[PDB]
């Protein structure tokens, strides 16, 4: 009966506020003047359009309560409406110039032609005579939305606001911003709340460049300024050097910027996610911001024609998830970008739910297997991040030039590993080592399984030194050897025919060490392949059906077989895993023919990510593009449909 | 009367949990019982027995007969039962104290799946991942959570098909995992301290390579914490490594925890650190995860203060407010933590697609076991080399083979020249596998032949000895192998000196100046070997090239002049970016492991031929 | 029926901290009595020499005093006498503090030794009486069972004749792989 604990109230900070919205109808208005008919057919770079789309989205999902769809208060339950009100000069020039204020200041009394020559001079921005109330408007709701959040007014904010401000240079503007929205709202915190707004960390992963962000906080320590996009140097806007990877910053802001560079489109889900979980939590929880502003910009979604990506509306939810997770519940949504008004109106409403406090939903796609470029790029990031801060080292075996006289004295290895294979497969199917007299060449070149001279099918199988496998220890830089391994490729095949009786043949061919493209390899190719022909195929009387099977290079040998010989009546079928290799064009001179034989029967694997399809010609002689990458995947991958052409090419 | 220290599965922790929110007005009942109008956040759940059927489906009959038995058993059989018991005790009131988690539980998922919470959570005792389903064990009486789960998998298949089932609790979830140790529908994972025997259970079942059997092979999880002590970040680093890739691999519709806060910041039968915002920042990912299916389920904590402050914290996640901040950001966990992790999640490459191609693991496939037959593709590569060099030596220098008889090591791997018994000074090369410097291509681990700059180093000294008539003993402690995945160079290169030094070496009729050339790491076992016999003797000096390796602390056993004769016949070249009495003679050599011996070779052959005369 | 259960339990919890506690402040006065005992032991080890020296120097007052030639002995003995008294006295007062500790000692140790059955008599009857709770649990249980199958029953599509006759999903719509899960050519 004894009330023990009286009844108190709950103890709580985050979400018995709501969620702060910034929106006026007032920033639709500066627009561009018709110039040509080119117009009615482009996607309109930064148009007005983009506000009322996703304000008419947010309605159908009675988060907020207004059917009329017009400025009001009454902005439901879930949400808060937060007033806008345009930005004094003082706020501006905290980053901007005065030149460019009073740019923009000449730019409102201006007439039509001389704002349409403006419109043609700036680097791709366009000017109006309704475009300084309305750039004044961004800043001021940006500074608005900041307050609301730092002063617990609201338990977050989001802004729906147009003219963007991640390209705009403290200098002058171009990038069709007119005043740089995220850096003036940033400084004007930092200048007003320096007690508790203290750590800013910003990020962007809009794909352009926020070259005007980056260079308004390069000396900055409070900013951690983040950049993700394309960088793409030659062509792709802005074609700066402020977006390559390397801007870590400058004096005290050095290591307080980064950029991340996509070396090629087409990423999606698995990449951003991959990303996500590995670099930006540790620098951000090692920083430790009282702040995180976020620059938005759904111009590389799922649907849009500029970005030309295919991300999905989840992801964007995660990625909020994670940045609502690393601060301390502040912050602060200012959007940038966008074309396709479908897709950003979908990634708004799942961001902003987000926001409210749903939870994101499943990715549509878990598994893709980023692309290779990316994933050496960001560890060429991580080596200077390493360099800066702490949390990529001692993990990654960063911690922040061999030799050239020393290779006369090297372990040889090529032959290590052709002894130990020649031993292991003489002890279990004693192949003949078949000598290449009057040839300058290891004993073990070949090997054959005994009585070939009567075996009617005989495989030819063709390849180099195998593969290798090693680990490389993560607690301090170089690798292990070990704790390696053999990756002995062409030992499924020799197995499978032995168990169907045919004549099987083992071919070695050492690496030219210290040699980019092994063309000597491709020469002793052609030795052995033209030699072996003539002095000892075409003397062994039961002989019918050949196969050949070649593993990576080594195939002009083959190549050279079928041009500069007329071999086609004994054997059927040539077959090569050529993965990632240059393409061995056939050259016919006994008749053209063996050419279309040639090109008839063959089966070639290259891999997905090969120079082609980014188309050959027929002189290759058909090849295939697989969708997985590396030998030993596409070999054990197809190794049943090779088999299928194999017995269906014979009896 | 033990009652000054009571039994660590106790009452008051239901109650004190459910007092705590009562203090933080999400439950607005004062008089602490058990109504229906706790409040607004939150939705009491009623309790109910479980019934013969249910829990009959994982355990056996003979189980419930004895439990049902013991209902109405008189007071000396009941000290009998609860001394026979491994930890379990019984009392006369415990057929239905068992009946009622069970029930509870099936009460909470089926109130989750059904779409009438949000979610769920059972505060509840006695726990249930130490029951087996033929005899209880470890304070547990009946497994709650395989009844629950089997009830969910059997009674919903039209809803949820595959569930997640974790583990959080230090002790391994014993009882819990054998249930579903063939099932592959249900993937389960247990962070546990476990420690081979020391730590609670302590059996093989909870090793990190139990990783199913059956169909369930791959659905099966132990995360083994080797040292005591671990915080929030081994935690946070684990929960990044491996659960949450696979766990976005595996997709569930339903995740359920069998959690325990005794590895909570301030408990006693556990002794680690994690804080209650690394819980609730754990509990975040798991919380994105999944679209929002979660049951939570308590079977440890035994200290009421960290149990209840972590309760409170996951609580607050649970409602929906978002975790707080961790202590420190700033933390860089232990590195055999690091490599545990690391053995973990190649087995997972080895089954998962996830962890190739990402993680340079696509190269080759780890499901061949690596042998010299030809039933894997696989092949060692040490064994290449030593099988090179064994050829080599053999026909080049007639290097005949040390039998290392009565120890678990290849014939080739004491190298040595013929009638050594008879060389008037014999040299000992303790050395160690040669290195390599090339780049290791990121996407799959494979490497390059073409390229690769390998040098044999420890075959200066041989030649060199050899032109001095000196018998040469080569000695080949590799590191690790990647095969055996228990091999330890360390202990096994002491016992081998210990060994030769007992079995051959002293007994040789001409033995005199032996010398002993550690390189790099493999110098260790020879201050074990030292420090262990008195052989000064017929020793004259010890050299050392340790590269960049820590030093090698000498604790000798027979005396305490070896630290004085050791480090005045001691030169132990070191890095120049190491800066690093007893550790006899740190030398900080120049240029930098193979600049080192070839620059400091001169000045070591020479001190070996000063102190040699 | 809960609310009595809960008192009882709660009770029950207060009595195994009450043994706890009683059987703890005796297992540290236990170091105590024996650390006193001990002093005891060497005050009557003094008692015993200060008697020796009590009877010496009495047999030497008889040997000085008759037909006397006085010697300065006899009051040195005296003296003795009274040092052997104080001691005596100074003893007597510490073995009554001894023995008010040994008896404390004595009445918790009974105390303790008599909660433990206490509590096991509590036990038994408390499982008595919560076999017949559970029971009455499972009857209402039963009970409620009849209740929804009526009324789930009389709910939906009903009897000729209209006299009497979403959010929250109820009707197994919760879309978390429901209709999905079918086939759906
Ligand atoms: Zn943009
Ligand atoms: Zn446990």
């Amino acid at each position: 009966r004894q009330v023990i604990v009286p009844v108190c109230m709950p103890k709580i900070h985050y979400s018995p506020l709501k969620t702060g919205l910034c929106y006026d109808v007032r920033m639709r208005y500066h627009a561009k003047i018709f110039t040509s008919y080119f117009e009615y057919i482009d996607p309109h770079p930064e148009d007005p359009r983009r506000i009322y789309r996703i304000y008419k989205i947010l309605a159908e999902n009675g988060l907020i309560n207004d059917p009329t769809l017009s400025g009001v208060d009454d902005l439901g339950d879930l949400m808060l409406k937060i007033p806008v009100r345009a930005a004094t000069s003082e706020e501006i020039l905290e980053v901007h110039t005065k030149e460019h204020l009073e740019f923009i200041e000449s730019t409102e009394k201006m007439s039509r032609e001389e704002l349409l020559k403006e419109t043609e001079k700036g680097d791709s921005v366009y000017f109006n005579n309704d475009s300084y109330a309305s750039a004044r408007l961004p800043c001021g709701g940006a500074i608005e939305a900041c307050k609301a959040v730092v002063e617990g007014r609201v338990k977050n904010s989001l802004a729906v606001v147009r003219p963007p401000g991640h390209h705009a240079e403290p200098q002058a503007a171009g990038g069709f911003c007119l005043f740089s929205n995220v850096a003036v709202a940033a400084k004007n915190i930092l200048k007003n709340y320096p007690e508790s707004v203290r750590r800013i960390m910003i990020l962007d992963w809009d794909i352009h460049h926020g070259n005007g962000t980056q260079k308004s906080f390069y000396q900055d320590d409070q900013v951690l300024y983040v950049s993700l996009h394309r960088f793409e140097m030659g062509k792709y806007y802005p074609g700066t050097i402020q977006g390559q990877y390397d801007q870590t910053g400058e004096g005290k802001g050095e290591g307080f910027n980064c950029n991340i560079t996509w070396p090629v489109g087409g990423v999606g889900d698995a990449e951003y996610m991959w990303a996500f979980e590995q670099v930006v939590m540790p620098m951000g929880r090692e920083f430790k911001p009282d702040l995180v502003i976020i620059s938005s910009g759904f111009d590389a979604a799922d649907g849009d024609t500029i970005g030309q990506c295919h991300v999905t509306p989840s992801c964007y939810g995660h990625m909020t998830h994670m940045l609502k997770s690393l601060a301390r519940g502040n912050l602060c949504v200012v959007l940038e970008g966008g074309y396709n008004l479908d897709a950003i109106a979908r990634s708004a409403l799942s961001v902003a739910k987000v926001l409210i406090g749903e939870p994101p939903d499943e990715l549509p796609d878990p598994l893709s297997d980023p692309k290779p470029e990316v994933i050496e790029m960001i560890d060429k990031v991580i080596r200077l991040q390493s360099k800066y801060w702490n949390c990529f080292r001692r993990r990654h075996a960063n911690s922040g030039p061999i030799n050239d006289s020393i290779i006369s004295k090297n372990f040889p290895l090529q032959k290590a590993i052709r002894q130990q294979q020649q031993h292991y497969l003489s002890d279990e199917f004693n192949f003949v080592t078949l000598p290449l007299v009057s040839m300058d060449l290891p004993d073990n070149t070949v090997l054959c399984t005994p009585n070939i001279s009567e075996s009617n099918t005989i495989i030819i199988v063709v390849h180099d030194t195998s593969d290798i496998w090693a680990k490389r220890n993560v607690i301090s830089g170089t690798i292990d050897l070990s704790s390696s391994v053999i990756i002995d490729n062409s030992l499924d095949f020799i197995k499978w025919g032995l168990d169907r009786k045919y004549g099987i043949i083992d071919v070695n061919i050492p690496l030219t060490l210290f040699e980019p493209d092994n063309y000597s390899g491709m020469i002793t190719s052609q030795e052995v392949l033209i030699y072996l022909w003539d002095n000892y195929i075409k003397y062994f009387p039961s002989v019918a059906k050949i196969a050949f099977i070649g593993i990576g290079d080594s195939y002009s040998g083959i190549v050279h077989l079928l041009g500069h010989r007329d071999t086609r009546a004994v054997t059927k079928t040539v077959i090569n895993f050529l993965g990632d290799k240059q393409l061995k064009p056939l050259v016919p001179l006994v008749d053209e023919t063996l050419s279309e034989w040639y090109f008839k029967n063959s089966l070639i694997f290259s891999n997905n990510s090969h120079q082609c399809w980014k188309k050959p010609r027929k002189k290759f002689g058909r090849v295939l593009r697989c969708d997985t990458d590396g030998l030993n995947n596409i070999i054990e991958e197809r190794f049943e449909e090779a088999t299928d052409f194999i017995l269906d090419s014979f009896e | 009367f033990e009652y000054i220290d009571p039994h660590p599965e106790d009452p008051r922790r239901i109650y004190r949990i459910y007092k705590i929110l009562a203090e933080n007005g999400l439950i607005n009942d004062p008089t602490l019982s058990g109504v229906d109008d706790l409040g607004d956040l939150m939705l009491k759940i009623p309790v109910r027995a479980a019934t013969s059927e249910e829990i009959l489906e994982v355990h056996t009959k003979e189980h419930l007969e004895f439990i049902e038995s013991t209902e109405k058993m008189s007071r000396e059989e009941l000290l009998k039962e609860t001394e026979k018991g491994d930890s379990v005790y019984f009392n006369n009131d415990s057929y239905a104290s068992a009946r009622l988690p069970c029930g509870g539980a099936i009460e909470a998922c089926k109130a989750v799946v059904e779409g009438r919470v949000k979610n769920s959570l059972a505060v509840v005792r006695p726990p249930g991942h130490h029951a087996e389903p033929q005899a209880a064990g470890g304070f547990c009486l009946f497994s709650n959570v395989a009844v629950a789960a089997k009830n969910i998998l059997k009674n919903y298949p039209e809803s949820v098909r595959r569930i997640m089932i974790l583990d959080w609790d230090i002790h391994h979830g014993n009882g819990t995992q054998k249930s579903f140790y063939q099932d592959d529908q249900v993937l389960y994972v247990s962070l546990h301290r476990f420690e081979m025997g020391k730590y609670y259970p302590g059996t093989i079942q909870g090793q990190y390579d139990q990783t199913g059997e059956g169909k369930g092979e791959g659905f099966n999880c132990n995360i083994t914490w080797p040292v005591g002590g671990v915080g929030d970040a081994e935690y946070m680093w684990a929960f990044e490594q491996v659960v949450m890739p696979m766990g976005r691999e595996f997709k569930p519709d339903l995740v359920i925890i069998s959690s325990g806060f005794d590895a909570a910041d301030g408990d006693t039968i556990g002794q680690c650190h994690v804080t209650p915002s690394c819980y609730g920042h754990m509990t975040h990912m798991l919380k994105s995860l999944a679209r929002g299916n979660l049951c939570v389920v308590l079977e440890g904590g035994y200290n009421l203060d960290a149990i209840a402050r972590s309760a409170l914290s996951v609580a607050k996640v649970l409602i929906g407010e978002p975790p707080d901040e961790l202590p420190d950001p700033l933390s860089d966990p232990k590195p055999e933590v690091i490599e545990m992790i690391d053995k973990v999640i190649r087995l997972q490459s080895k089954y998962w697609n996830c962890f190739r191609r990402r993680h340079a693991n696509s190269g080759c496939n780890f499901n061949e076991p690596i042998n010299d037959s030809i039933i894997s593709k696989n092949f060692p590569l040490q064994k290449a080399i030593r099988q090179q060099q064994q050829h080599y030596l053999s026909d080049e220098f007639n290097f005949v083979t040390l039998p290392l008889v009565s120890m678990d090591l290849p014939d080739n791997t004491v190298l040595c020249t013929p009638n050594i018994s008879e060389s008037n000074t014999i040299i000992i090369v303790v050395h160690d596998t040669s290195d390599i410097w090339a780049k290791r291509n990121v996407i799959s681990g494979t490497i390059d032949l073409s390229s690769s700059v390998i040098i044999d180093n420890s075959l200066d000294f041989i030649k060199w000895g050899l032109d001095r008539k000196y018998g040469i003993i080569d000695v080949n402690i590799p590191l690790t192998l990647f095969e055996p995945d228990n091999y330890s160079g360390m202990i096994t290169s002491q016992e081998v000196l210990i060994y030769l030094w007992d079995n051959y070496i002293k007994y040789f009729p001409s033995v005199a100046k032996i010398a002993f050339i550690g390189i790099g790491d493999s110098y260790s076992g020879i201050v074990h070997l030292l420090g262990h016999r008195d052989t000064r003797a017929v020793t004259k000096t010890v050299i050392n090239f340790l590269g960049d390796k820590q030093l090698k602390p000498l604790v000798p056993l027979v005396d305490e002049t070896l630290s004085e004769w050791y480090f005045k016949n001691s030169l132990i070249f070191s890095n120049n970016s190491h800066q690093c009495k007893k550790f006899g003679r740190v030398l900080r050599c120049d240029t930098d492991l193979n600049n080192i011996i070839e620059e400091r070779f001169e000045e070591a052959t020479d001190f070996i031929l000063d102190s040699f005369e | 029926k809960r609310l009595n259960e809960t008192q009882r339990q709660n009770q029950l919890d207060e009595i195994k901290n009450s043994v706890g506690l009683t059987f703890k402040k005796k297992q540290e006065v236990e170091k105590s009595i024996n650390d006193s005992e001990k002093r005891l032991k060497h005050a009557m080890t003094e008692s015993t020499k200060l008697q020796n020296k009590i009877n010496h120097l009495l047999k030497n007052r008889q040997e000085l005093e008759n037909f006397n030639k006085l010697p300065s002995n006899t009051i040195s003995s005296e003296n003795h006498l009274e040092e052997g008294s104080a001691l005596a006295d100074k003893l007597k007062e510490y073995i009554d503090k001894n023995a008010t500790l040994f008896n404390k000692l004595k009445e918790l140790q009974q105390a303790n030794a008599e909660k433990s059955k206490l509590n096991d008599e509590l036990r038994s009857k408390y499982q008595i009486e919560s076999s017949k709770a559970a029971e009455s649990a499972q009857t209402l249980k039963i009970l409620q069972e009849s209740m929804k199958s009526l009324e789930n029953e009389v709910n939906g599509p009903l009897t000729k004749f209209s006299t009497e006759s979403q959010n929250d999903f109820q009707s197994l719509k919760a879309r978390n792989k429901f209709l999905k899960n079918y086939i759906t050519l």
